[PDB]
């Protein structure tokens, strides 16, 4: 966490930042995109 | 007056975090070349 990684979640890769926000994720929601036509934040299957 | 200074890039815009994007962008020549010297100057003109 904090730090500029390599992130890999269900076959997405890219270069960002993995932090905790406010949003109340869903049980449902895998994944939530932005605006921008990227994902915003996923979900961990192993620990919610 | 003045405008929002917002540059956009033509190398993460188009090639978000990958490798062999970069080698078929620079094919094309001085096309991101060009762009990002325009919009310099496009920040020069809204500060002068």
């Amino acid at each position: 966490k904090n730090k500029c990684v390599n992130f890999n979640f269900n076959g997405l890769t890219g270069t960002g930042v993995l932090t905790e926000s406010n949003k109340k994720f869903l049980p449902f929601q895998q994944f939530g995109r932005d605006i921008a036509d990227t994902t915003d934040a996923v979900r961990d299957p192993q620990t919610l | 007056v003045s405008m929002t200074k917002t540059s956009v890039d033509c190398t993460m815009y188009i090639c978000g975090d990958s490798t062999e994007c970069s080698n078929l962008l620079l094919q094309y020549g001085s096309f991101c070349t060009q762009l990002n010297r325009a919009l310099t100057g496009i920040a020069v003109e809204q500060d002068k």
